[PDB]
């Protein structure tokens, strides 16, 4: 997606973490929204009490595990969620699983090819999420204002979606910006009640849930950046002992 | 040993003594890492150290995954985020290996270019030469099975594509293209099969560079000037040698450092960046990807195979003279193979008798437009197949062709030559 | 005398077929297995769909596109003459091996509404992204820019021959055939 | 001349050990 | 696996092989008896038709393939089976597969743990079979009458089954030849009607399946056996051609 | 190389001289092939290249099979099912691979043996000998881990008793063995790390093989007199030896080529003779079988196992004075590595400077026990552990450690040897008159 | 005084390059161990009104068997009749009593009145599942591995096991079941 | 006496490793 908006998150750079409670947020927006069409087949359930994520007491991870009921194994027959489950594939067939979303996605490109532009903004994958669930502007681009599609919305930031031939060009390629998409808008002012009192408007909620997507992808991003640090210091210390070894060395030969 | 003057091991502790007796190990040991190396050496020398450290890690990494995936097309995309999401350190050592592979190609084009400039692959040096292509070759297998693994898109048309070669080979093609398979589509079969061969080529290469390494030993190391050792004397050629241990050990593991310091930066906040998002997409038979671009190793031959389109002149000539038996598709196959084969024959078609390039004052244009060259190649792999980069792809497969088959061999017939140094020590004594 | 070297040559000689008829079977165990031989037939029936769009239906591991093409494409003008064409066969298993790649002899149906194809593009095998998407309508394939027109033959690009038809047919006006 | 001796001993070896194989497929002992 | 009568089968020995009707005959009863309960979940149905089996044509193969219901793996929908489906699992739980039994029973041991007995013998798991089809006898053994298991039959070969407290030994061993098998008595004579005629006693049929599951077992039986005649021609070969070579080396050095 | 006065490679075609001045890789070949021979050694010599047939035999199937195995608790015994089943010659390549395991161990059975018997682990080849060892360590681990893979009953059985044996180690033994396992129980994560294993270990025997062909080079062969070859001149030297090519390369191929045609009559027509019936039957979690018996070649060390209990006397004071740290679990555990071990440490425990058993009287009459007693252990390993084979197991743990702990040492000092023969060239003129 | 500068450099880069490699090597040690095994916590319950007198039932728990037994008169009897001191185990492994009880058959069952024997159904010397069937010589069970006998009470008798079968945390909770996990 | 130096700078440089890479890294 072109022109993916560059949402601050606070888990970007090498310092970036992510905010529990924002994780926790977009936990709930994903129960109570996407979760009706998405699925996440890759995500245990337990991960949510897993430390860097939204660290939920395993008491609260094994009532939220309640909600579901999955044809087990053994049974062969519906049996209530449990914390080793994973979460649930898509309930409708034709909306894509979330649980790599986050990566599987690039917001930035070139310049002219070239990955410049990802080399200091990312993948922008969270962004790109952002961006779709915003994406959906009030009115049509009235090139088919009498012409749309019927089953698909216009959204400004998706770009594999099906084009009006009144929109599309044979000389270019397409007018619009964006393309339709067969999800329906899915956010609201205050659709989602945060019990922290905390902002309820598309924006804060777009901006959540891309946040726990992100976790959803990478829940081990933290450690990561953690190992990164230690390695690299390792590395400097050890680089700079080696130098001065080899200058005294290669003193003699002089 | 390598025919410079040298002293060899010789037993002293009293273990030392009953081993020598009885298995020779330290003295090989001790041979190889005492061998007398050009005190000059510059820089571009640490890349077959770090070509090494790649290998290892690669193997490394390797068998400890090989405990976590499934090579079977239900399980193998669920088994790589297993490690990525369960394993004790699983997404570092995934992400290690994956990058690697980067590091690993990086590592052996810059290898590749400095025996290119400094005429490493002249003779006597023909062997190493040869023996160093083998071990590329494997290293493409190796490298292309490898990511058919995880099952993703990229993976399943990668793999679709990359066995379709073989099917363009007139006649027998669609043979090899089954028996690559195991049937007639990408499937379970080759998933299998890939992954018991991508388990099995790094030990080929591993042999491989142990006759490399005994290779150069038997001739010894080239160096910037081009000039040989003094073998006269020990006392001429320790003006023009240090020994390799601790010299240049401490040099190549410094070096190795610094650079390992940017790989673990890499790995640690940027791990995702080299890669390609759509791998993250579970393998669907029905429908291919608007994404459609090699790893960036393969670019230039994914490139050079493109750049030979039906209308291309040269193409219509051969399918002509051929009577049909080569066409826009074979004949890509043939280039893009041939782009390797002709450069595995640079120490036939360089007819210089003078070895560094430095003092080669118009080679050094012509290489340097090759790396550009295959800079360009990189790119416009990565681009559209509509104009302009159609005429930049060609153009840049012809310059690749024309360097080795045109110009080395005039050069060596037309080129006035500077002349180098009399002595590695004169070299080293001018530059202090 | 030379009897002797007759000897060695054979005992070579028995040495060499042991070991040729060793290393066949390492080789053969690579060719299709049973299994994969078996799935070469398959039987199956498919219903029906608007116009101006496509289906896509799985089958020898691969993709069966069906078309019902827009009134733009089911005519075109008919106006592309065989001569400026890159493969000039039908491809169609349906027709003579004689066939033209004309525009009735690409389609199933005697209007030219409905189009039956492998999915697969006739350069390395990649899916023809379509829509209307390429140059020349038709599709596109993303993998080295093949462009195939609303018939489904090839237009520019490496690829070397007009998307294949299969042997299908349609059982009820709202169903086809495929085997 | 000398060479049908070494060749005529290499392909008297291939064909007696094919030869042989052959008989036993069919068989009867 | 108790001791078994040694049933003289056309497939033993280094010449033996499959009689094409027998497997016609076992197939019949196992279809008609059997896979009331014992599945062949290893066994692809289009075997029926694979040189050296049954050898089938493929329409009659189809045509027996149909009778099966199959959830199809990827529909989900129950259909008719296909060619390529295997066989069936055990539609009673704890009826053993049978594609492998005549592999996973042996027949023959010792004497005294040496297993030359399976070396004259063979393994002996065919014999197995039909022993234990024949095992059940027209009433119990003499001692306890009284103490039968209900749901359990005595045969004669069994060796893994309960036996009653009356029955043991005081050292906890077995009196009886045989044990208690939860298999009801399958054949009965003239079960199954052989349409050419054949004999259809126990004993024929019990021979015709213990035929049928050596096949089951190991379709390629006939494909090793001739594996083996042309190695061991090609070695024999080499090994003569190969010790005149070596007399005529060593001669020329005593 | 070897000591032994011989003729250096010389190149003679052009392309022999334009490669030799390269990279001298056909000077390695003829200077290994045309290694100078004891004109003597008798067929017990064969024995290392059947084994080194052996192990690309099991390489080359290997490879050929993992093409079509799944290391998955779900698909591996049905992927092998789909082998023995529906790949082109693949019940030939499974009987092969799995037959040829067997092959492997009788052919290095027969290779120590020899050893033991000539004396072939005296100085100077202590070497040749340890490496000898860790090629054998090397290939109990790869033949166990490879037995796992089929997924049968017997795999699953096996996989658990032996990783219980790392939880009777006391105090870490539970941590290894967890780490082991990859959790509590033998499970997938067992099976997966298990074929990785199986994968990697036949490279690190051939690397070994590498090494211990080195070991051989550099002190030369031994030979059934025991008595060096003449190193004093190439005349003498040539009187006691013949090149390996091609007199013992012939003679070592025409041997294995009668031990593949039995092998090959064996895979052909009873290939199912050595396995056990058991591992046919799935792997069932739940229901261990009636008899849980390891594959032959390693019997001999699972009796030395069973051989000692808490009943057992030397049990009990090990378990007195270890204030019970030596259970005899943990006892029975470091028995049979101890004899493993055992005789690694044969070159320093024969005490006796000649060489040649041929020659040593009273040592003979305890080698042959060694053999029998060898052969006891693999049959009553098979066996109930209940009278009388409790004591027969007991005995025959007891003679092979007391062979090796006492007999030979004893004999250094006590035994009266025969003189050799002056040379090797005597005793073959001796035989071949 | 002079190479001691030398010679603390050259040490100091050795260190720091053990550490790197320290660092280095426990990875991919580490990621052997336990991984979503970890998991080793659940909860079942069983229907034990199915089970008649002298009939043995098995479950799973952690990967491996859980037998229970609805003992026989007779098993009881044989049970009561050994004095604590014939035991090669006399500790009663019992983790839903407190531990350091003895092994005599009434720290060893699941309710009072002895009808109940609740076990792993694992071998304590090597993990194998004992046989039972009223199997063995003291008609208990028998381990086909290595030959070791257990009695009416799961008690070790003879043969290398080290201990009697332990015993995990039952409770019947119901007239009609038991509770584990 | 020796040793001095020897095993003072190995811990030098071990220690150095593990204090700067955990501390700055974690804070
Ligand atoms: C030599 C090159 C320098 C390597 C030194 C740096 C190694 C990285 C050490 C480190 O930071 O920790 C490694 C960290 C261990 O996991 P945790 O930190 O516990 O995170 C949670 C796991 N579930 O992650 C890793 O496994 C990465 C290191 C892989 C070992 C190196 C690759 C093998 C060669
Ligand atoms: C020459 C050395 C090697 C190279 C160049 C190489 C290359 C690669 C590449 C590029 C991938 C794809 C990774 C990704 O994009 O996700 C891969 C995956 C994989 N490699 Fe290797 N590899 C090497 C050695 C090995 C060895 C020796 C093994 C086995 C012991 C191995 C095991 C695996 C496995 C199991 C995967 C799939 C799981 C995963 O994606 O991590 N590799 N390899
Ligand atoms: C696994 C990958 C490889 C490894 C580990 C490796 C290793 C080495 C090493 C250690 C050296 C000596 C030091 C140096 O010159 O940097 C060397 C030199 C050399 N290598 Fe490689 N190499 C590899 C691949 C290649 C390739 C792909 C080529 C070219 C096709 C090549 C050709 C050469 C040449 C010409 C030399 C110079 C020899 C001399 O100076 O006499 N090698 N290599
Ligand atoms: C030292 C050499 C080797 C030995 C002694 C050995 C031993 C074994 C054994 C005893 C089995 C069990 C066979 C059975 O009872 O079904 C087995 C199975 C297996 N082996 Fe090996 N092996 C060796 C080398 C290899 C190699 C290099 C590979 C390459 C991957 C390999 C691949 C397999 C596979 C995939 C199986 C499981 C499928 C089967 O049962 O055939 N083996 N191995
Ligand atoms: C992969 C398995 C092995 C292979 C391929 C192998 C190979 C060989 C070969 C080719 C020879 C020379 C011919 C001969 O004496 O038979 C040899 C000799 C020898 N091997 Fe091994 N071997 C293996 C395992 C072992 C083992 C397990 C031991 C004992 C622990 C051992 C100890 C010896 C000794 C002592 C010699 C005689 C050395 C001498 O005479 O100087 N080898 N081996
Ligand atoms: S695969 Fe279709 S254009 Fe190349
Ligand atoms: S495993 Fe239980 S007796 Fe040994």
């Amino acid at each position: 997606g072109g022109h993916v908006e560059d949402v601050p998150f606070s888990f970007e750079g090498p310092f970036g973490t992510f905010d529990q409670h924002q994780l926790q947020r977009g936990l709930q927006v994903y129960t109570e929204v996407c979760a009706a069409c998405h699925g996440m087949k890759f995500v245990p359930i337990r991960s949510l009490s897993e430390p860097g994520g939204p660290e939920l007491p395993e008491d609260q991870v094994r009532a939220y595990a309640t909600q579901f009921t999955v044809t087990d194994e053994e049974t062969g027959e519906d049996r209530e969620g449990k914390p080793t489950d994973h979460f649930p594939h898509s309930a409708l067939e034709n909306a894509p699983d979330l649980s790599l979303m986050a990566k599987a996605r690039a917001g930035f490109h070139g310049p002219m090819g070239t990955g410049i532009s990802q080399l200091f903004n990312g993948i922008g994958g969270p962004e790109y999420i952002y961006s779709v669930l915003t994406g959906f502007p009030e009115e049509p681009p009235k090139c088919a204002e009498g012409h749309e599609p019927d089953g698909f919305y216009y959204n400004r930031a998706f770009q594999n979606g099906s084009v009006p031939d009144t929109c599309k060009d044979a000389n270019g390629v397409k007018t619009t910006a964006g393309s339709w998409i067969a999800m329906p808008p899915p956010l609201m002012d205050d659709l989602v009640e945060y019990a922290d009192g905390h902002d309820a408007s598309v924006h804060a909620m777009a901006e959540d849930v891309s946040a726990f997507l992100m976790w959803a992808a990478e829940p081990k991003l933290m450690a990561r950046k953690q190992a990164g640090f230690t390695a690299v210091m390792f590395l400097t210390v050890l680089s700079v002992l080696l130098y001065l070894t080899n200058k005294r060395l290669w003193a003699g030969v002089k | 040993m390598s025919g410079i003057p040298h002293d060899h091991y010789e037993p002293r502790t009293g273990i030392e003594k009953w081993l020598h007796s009885r298995l020779p190990i330290v003295a090989l040991a001790y041979d190889t890492i005492m061998i007398p190396t050009p005190r000059n050496l510059n820089w571009m020398w640490i890349w077959g150290v770090v070509l090494a450290f790649c290998l290892v890690l690669q193997i490394v990494t390797g068998i400890v995954l090989a405990m976590h995936y499934t090579p079977h097309v239900d399980l193998a995309f669920a088994s790589v985020e297993h490690i990525m999401r369960n394993v004790n350190g699983g997404f570092m050592l995934r992400y290690l290996h994956a990058n690697g592979a980067s590091l690993f190609f990086i590592a052996v084009y810059l290898h590749i270019f400095r025996g290119l400039y400094y005429g490493s692959y002249k003779a006597p040096r023909e062997v190493t030469w040869i023996v160093g292509m083998l071990i590329y070759l494997a290293m493409m297998a190796t490298a292309f099975m490898g990511y058919v693994l995880p099952w993703g898109q990229m993976s399943f048309w990668g793999a679709t594509v990359i066995t379709g070669l073989f099917g363009a080979i007139p006649g027998i093609g669609h043979s090899i293209q089954t028996w690559l398979l195991g049937g007639p589509a990408v499937d379970n079969a080759t998933l299998n099969r890939f992954f018991s061969l991508h388990y099995l080529l790094p030990f080929v290469i591993a042999a491989l560079v142990a006759i490399h390494i005994w290779a150069f030993h038997s001739t010894g190391n080239n160096n910037p000037t081009g000039v040989e050792v003094r073998r006269t004397s020990k006392a001429e050629a320790q003006k023009d040698t240090v020994p390799f241990w601790p010299y240049f050990i401490i040099k190549d593991v410094f070096a190795l450092a610094v650079v390992l310091l940017v790989f673990f930066a890499i790995v640690g906040f940027m791990p995702n960046y080299l890669g390609h998002p759509d791998n993250y997409i579970e393998a669907n038979p029905l429908s291919t990807p608007a994404h459609i671009v090699p790893e960036w190793y393969f670019l230039p031959f994914y490139a050079i195979l493109r750049a030979f389109t039906a209308d291309v002149w040269v193409v219509q000539i051969a399918n002509f003279i051929s009577f049909g038996i080569i066409d826009a598709k074979f004949f890509g196959v043939l280039a893009m193979f041939g782009a390797i084969l002709v450069m595995a024959l640079v120490p036939w078609l360089d007819t210089s008798p003078v070895r560094s390039g430095r003092y080669r004052p118009m080679f050094k244009i012509y290489f340097w437009l090759l790396a550009a060259d295959f800079v360009i190649l990189t790119w416009v792999g990565a681009q559209q197949t509509t104009f302009p980069y159609d005429w930049i792809s060609l153009i840049a497969s012809a310059y690749w062709f024309a360097y080795f088959l045109v110009i080395l061999p005039i050069l060596g017939a037309i080129e006035k030559p500077v002349a180098p140094p009399a002595t590695i020590e004169e070299d080293f004594n001018a530059h202090y | 005398g030379t009897r002797r070297d007759f000897l060695y040559y054979a005992t070579a000689g028995a040495g060499a077929v042991a070991t040729g008829a060793a290393v066949w079977p390492l080789i053969n165990q690579m060719n299709p297995s049973a299994d994969v031989q078996a799935l070469a037939s398959i039987f199956v029936d498919v219903s029906s769909v608007e116009p101006g769009v496509q289906l896509t239906v799985k089958f020898l591991g691969k993709p069966i596109f069906i078309r019902r093409r827009t009134e733009a494409d089911i005519e075109l003008g008919r106006s592309v003459q065989l001569g400026q064409l890159v493969d000039t066969n039908a491809r169609n298993a349906n027709i003579d091996a004689g066939a033209e790649a004309t525009d009735q002899n690409r389609t199933l149906d005697e209007a030219g509404e409905w189009l039956v194809m492998w999915g697969v593009c006739t350069h390395l095998g990649c899916v023809p992204i379509g829509g209307v998407s390429g140059d020349f309508g038709g599709w596109f394939c993303p993998c080295h820019g093949s462009h195939y027109d609303s018939a489904g033959r090839i237009r520019k690009g490496p690829a070397p021959e007009n998307l294949p038809i299969p042997l299908a047919k349609f059982i009820d006006e709202t169903t086809i055939q495929l085997g | 001349w000398k060479y049908r001796y070494r060749l005529g001993g290499f392909a008297s070896g291939a064909l007696l050990a094919l030869a042989l194989a052959g008989i036993f497929s069919t068989g009867n002992f």
